[PDB]
RNA sequence: AUAGGUUUGGUCCUAGCCUUUCUAUUAGCUCUUAGUAAGAUUACACAUGCAAGCAUCCCCGUUCCAGUGAGUUCACCCUCUAAAUCA
């Protein structure tokens, strides 16, 4: 793709881009749904953050973890 | 040639021609390829008959055309089989071209398919610890609520006609790039009849 | 044929069959043994069997020897937290030597096995790619999907070149 | 509610463990407050355009 | 109050561990397969003699039966039912999960419809896909053409009904369909044609006497076990027969009779056995036989 | 490869031949290439029919959880994929997708219906 | 493992942050627009169609 | 390597060279079809066209992708801790 120091073309000089026509009744609809889509989408990734933090937290001081690292200094001793 | 065993190839190899010429031994044990040096090719040629037209030193089994390579032809198919492994002998073994090997592998994994050639089935483990099927995965989860009504999982997939006033903002804002609008969409999916 | 006493010991096969996995503590071992005396032997055939075997298994544990320093036989491990374990050798076979730093500074058959199988769960079955790293390279090698291009041609209504064609 | 697949992957991890419960699960909105797409971002962490002039 | 027992009850277990017999020689029958140099060890013979007591323990480890499992039930569940994309795509979507640490079948495999429906995936589908991501040595995804029943037959012609049992056992699961069914008709080849001693010293006897037991056809299989001088076998047989059927005219007659050894065969023969006269026969011919040995 | 900013996303890469796509669904840096390297894969997407007329999808659900908890974001084709699945909600743009279909086709029965009916 | 210094490729950049500094751009000259051809000529950009108004 | 040819009038030993095998480029001669893969010798010089926009202005992006192999232990592990994603 072309960098930031390349120039640009001569035929684009004169380019105007046009935004779509826009339905009323399909657009609000539309940005409703995205709304409580993407609210959706939140909550669940939010429940996966916990999920993860959780299960790093259980790993490092764990009760199981804790008593297994109890256990290997009383043998080792 | 028109060999008649064709329709039973199998009959050849108890024939009289077929233990004068060849006896005990394999259809190959007495083919030699030709070639330089001490170390053969690995690779055998592609094939001893060219548009009908058959090559100096024919294969064993395109120098007789009489053998037909076929899923029932078990006995001649055993010949190309090691009876202590179990494993088809590459082709430089035998000497058949790379055509005839081809077909010769084929016809052997079709038999064995078939249960015509014997082959090694090994004893295996089965494939789960436990045979357990109460699972929900397999078993029949709680419909949901909306399920049971008829209603959608989530009420944003269906349509609802936006308020008249929220339909005005959009004209203005738009103004001059605005589409037909569209009222509820249909219910089902029409058919062309 | 192989080079030295005991060529065995120069072998890949030899140099795994050791049961000495240390736990993470042990960093260094100094193997004090005496070079004669009857009852130095098993220090001596500690030095000259099981090290090799004990090094290829602790790559990072620092093994250190010395000769006819002190009157008698010893080991001697420096622990991580800094704790010395002294362990007089003298007397006791080779075998028996490798068998006591194995209960007290080895790690059980049950912690090596449960590493083992973190291992293989790096490579997942499902997973497609280089052969390097995966079973299969493409789904087109499972039976029932759409074989490879490469092998068996595609038909002509599902090629692009074709596609574009029957449209326009 | 949950979408159909995860709903039907935390009610099967319940029995699993022997827990007995007839109730729904559902996701927690209430603290996802969706702001409009409009709302006044902060303009302390926006960049300014660069020097080259025209 | 009182069950019946079940295949895997320990009583049954050493009654069809003990009915199946460990022939040495056929556990270890030598493979066709790729070779190797043999190894040699110079042992005494209590060396000797231990070997051959690890390798008795070995060949039970693989002679350990298969469980009897009944006809899983169809799957037939609908996870939810989106009807705005229906017409939408043409062909379903098959979703698998493919988390490496879950039982296989504890996990979920669903599939959503071109209507728009997404239902759990069939026992079929969901055996196929688990072949397709995590496949199995032995297993094929496409149902193997052996298993058609003029294929079966040609195998039978041979007396590979081992070889039969092993193919099943590695492509269906053991409480599908078609691992029952196929199962079943080597079960009834072996009765019908007398072929009993192909099983023997095999994982696989156990499922064939429970299919005779239950199916009250242990006719064949009591006759074969005395002509082969195998009373403790056969006399086993009918006992277990009385087991899985207490509440029946042999088990009754036992009772009333207290019969025990021989006894048992001659009570469940005239009673319930279908072929008593000629199980008479051949137990008359067993009977004097053995009188004139102890002479 | 240390790109300035950019984030982890699971997104589609496409395998196969020519006339054969495949897709393995991978977690991988958004900068770089679509083909290239990528942090772990999350399973695969055959999108051509096969033999049962089954388009063949695998999700590990597992460690697709993770990622997302890790911050990964998600392409729209991934996204309409775990739509699909049920896993998240059914992206708007195939419920839009699906009414603009359903209207197109209810329009085409209208002249196909005054042609049979007018002549 | 010594690196040899790139000591113009730091001087660059401290002039460079320097002349960023006392030669930025004020408000007057970016956010100037022609209400004509409706274009900053700071950078020679049109606007989006939908501001024009 | 399962090896082979070659020192001499001849033998044995040692030894180099070469042969037979498998790939990649180029040359000669020759060449029907289909699918697929791959594809400047040169970090030498380059005509022409195109390869970065988006968007209610601000910002963001053009630091990516794509290319090349000139230079060359900057790539890996550990420690520590920026920027970035998780609104
Ligand atoms: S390698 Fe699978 S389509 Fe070619
Ligand atoms: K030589
Ligand atoms: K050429
Ligand atoms: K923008
Ligand atoms: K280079
Ligand atoms: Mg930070
Ligand atoms: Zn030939």
């Amino acid at each position: 793709r072309k960098t930031r120091h390349d120039p640009l073309a001569k035929s684009k000089i004169e380019r105007v881009n046009m935004p779509p026509a826009v339905d009323p009744a399909e657009f609000f609809v539309l940005m409703e749904r995205y709304q409580h889509y993407r609210q959706t989408v939140r909550a669940l990734r939010m429940e996966f953050v916990s999920e993860v933090q959780r299960k790093v937290h259980e790993a490092r001081a764990g009760v199981l973890a804790e008593r297994k690292a109890l256990k290997d200094a009383a043998e080792h001793r | 040639p028109i060999s008649p065993y064709k329709d039973e190839p199998w009959k050849y190899l108890e024939s009289e021609e077929y233990q004068e010429r060849y006896g005990s031994r394999p259809v190959w044990a007495d083919y030699r390829r030709n070639h330089k040096g001490g170390v053969p090719p690995q690779r055998t040629r592609k094939t001893c008959i060219r548009r009908n037209k058959v090559v100096g030193n024919p294969c064993p089994i395109c120098r007789d055309h009489k053998l037909h390579v076929d899923f029932r032809n078990v006995k001649l198919l055993e010949q190309f089989v090691c009876a202590h492994t179990g494993i088809i002998f590459y082709a430089p073994y035998t000497g058949v071209c790379v055509k005839q090997h081809k077909r010769l592998t084929q016809a052997i994994q079709k038999a064995r398919d078939h249960g015509l050639l014997i082959y090694h089935i090994p004893q295996v483990e089965p494939r789960d610890l436990d045979f357990s099927t109460s699972h929900g995965a397999v078993s029949a989860t709680p419909p949901a609520p909306t399920l049971v009504s008829g209603d959608p999982w989530y009420p944003w997939y269906n349509w609802k006609q936006p308020p008249e006033r929220e339909l005005s903002r959009l004209r203005r804002l738009y103004q001059g790039h605005l589409q037909e609008e569209s009222g509820p969409p249909p219910e089902s999916m029409p058919k062309m009849p | 044929p192989m080079k030295g006493r005991f060529p065995i010991r120069r072998t890949l096969q030899y140099l795994s069959q050791g049961n000495v996995v240390f736990k993470d503590s042990v960093k260094v071992m100094t193997v004090n043994y005496n070079t004669h005396g009857e009852l130095g032997e098993g220090a001596r055939k500690f030095v000259f069997f099981n090290i090799p075997q004990i090094q290829y298994k602790n790559p990072w544990v620092q093994i250190m020897m010395f000769k006819n320093m002190t009157p008698s036989p010893f080991l001697r491990f420096y622990l991580d937290s800094g704790e010395q374990v002294l362990v007089d050798v003298e007397t006791k076979s080779n075998k028996e030597i490798m068998e006591h730093i194995r209960k007290i500074l080895g790690k059980n058959e049950e912690t090596l096995r449960e590493e083992e199988e973190e291992k293989k769960q790096l490579s997942h079955p499902a997973n497609f790619g280089p052969r390097k790293y995966c079973l299969r390279e493409c789904i087109c090698e499972v039976e029932g999907q759409v074989p490879c291009p490469s092998l068996v041609p595609l038909p002509k209504e599902m090629r692009g070149k074709y596609k574009a064609a029957l449209k326009a | 509610p949950y979408p159909p697949l995860l709903r039907a992957m935390i009610i099967a991890e319940r029995q699993k463990n022997g827990d007995t419960s007839t109730e729904e699960p559902m996701l927690n909105v209430q603290r996802i407050r969706m702001e409009p797409w409009d709302y006044p971002a902060k303009q302390e962490d926006k960049g300014r355009a660069k020097g080259t002039p025209v | 109050e009182t069950k019946k027992p079940t295949f895997m009850d320990e009583e049954v277990q050493s009654i069809l561990t003990k009915m199946t017999g460990l022939n040495l020689q056929k556990t270890f029958k030598p493979a066709i397969q790729e070779l190797k140099p043999p190894t040699y060890k110079l042992m005494t013979q209590a060396q000797l003699e231990e070997a051959t007591r690890q390798a008795v323990e070995a060949a039970k480890v693989r002679l350990k039966m298969p469980p009897v499992l009944e006809e899983r039930v169809p799957i037939n569940d609908v996870l939810a039912e989106d009807k705005i994309l229906e017409g939408t795509e043409t062909t379903k979507y098959v979703f698998t999960d493919i988390s490496y640490s879950i039982p296989h079948r504890e996990r979920f495999i669903v599939v959503r419809e071109p209507s728009g429906t997404l239902r759990k995936a069939s026992w079929e589908e969901r055996d196929r896909m688990i072949q397709v991501y995590f496949p199995k040595e032995g297993r094929k995804i496409l149902t193997p053409i052996i298993f058609k029943e003029e294929n079966l037959r040609t195998m039978y012609s041979q007396d590979r009904h081992v070889d039969v049992l092993n193919l099943c056992f590695a492509q269906f699961e053991p409480d599908s369909t078609e691992y029952i069914k196929v199962h079943h008709k080597t079960y009834e080849d072996i009765d019908k044609r007398g072929k009993y001693d192909l099983l023997r010293s095999t994982r696989y006897f156990g499922g064939m006497v429970w299919y005779f037991v239950n199916n009250k056809k242990i006719d064949g299989l009591l006759i074969d076990q005395i002509q082969r001088d195998l009373i403790d076998d056969a006399t086993n047989l009918v006992q277990l027969y009385h087991v899985l059927h207490p509440d029946g005219q042999s088990a009754q007659g036992a009772k009333d009779q207290a019969a025990e050894g021989i006894n048992l065969i001659k009570v469940f023969a005239k009673t319930e056995a279908q072929k008593g006269a000629y199980i008479e026969l051949t137990l008359q011919t067993y009977q004097e036989a053995l009188s004139r040995h102890s002479a | 490869k240390a790109y300035r900013g950019g984030h982890l996303t699971i997104r589609l890469a496409l395998g196969g031949c020519t006339n054969r796509p495949f897709y393995r669904i991978v977690a991988a840096h958004n900068k770089c290439p679509r083909d290239g390297r990528f942090v772990e894969q999350l399973g695969s997407y055959d999108p051509l029919p096969n033999s049962h007329g089954e388009k063949l999808v695998a999700l590990n659900l597992d460690r697709i959880r993770h990622w997302i908890g890790c911050g990964a974001h998600l392409s729209k084709p991934m996204e309409k994929l775990l739509g699909l699945a049920g896993f998240f909600p059914l992206h708007p743009m195939m419920i839009t997708n699906a009414e603009r279909l359903r209207r197109k086709r209810a329009r085409e029965v209208l002249l196909a219906s005054q042609k049979t009916d007018a002549e | 493992k010594k690196v040899r210094p790139r000591l113009i490729a730091e001087l660059a950049r401290r002039v460079r942050a320097l002349r960023e500094q006392l030669n930025r751009p004020r408000d007057s000259q970016l956010y100037a627009v022609d209400y004509e051809t409706l274009t900053r000529p700071f950078s020679g950009r049109r606007l989006p169609v939908r501001a024009w108004a």
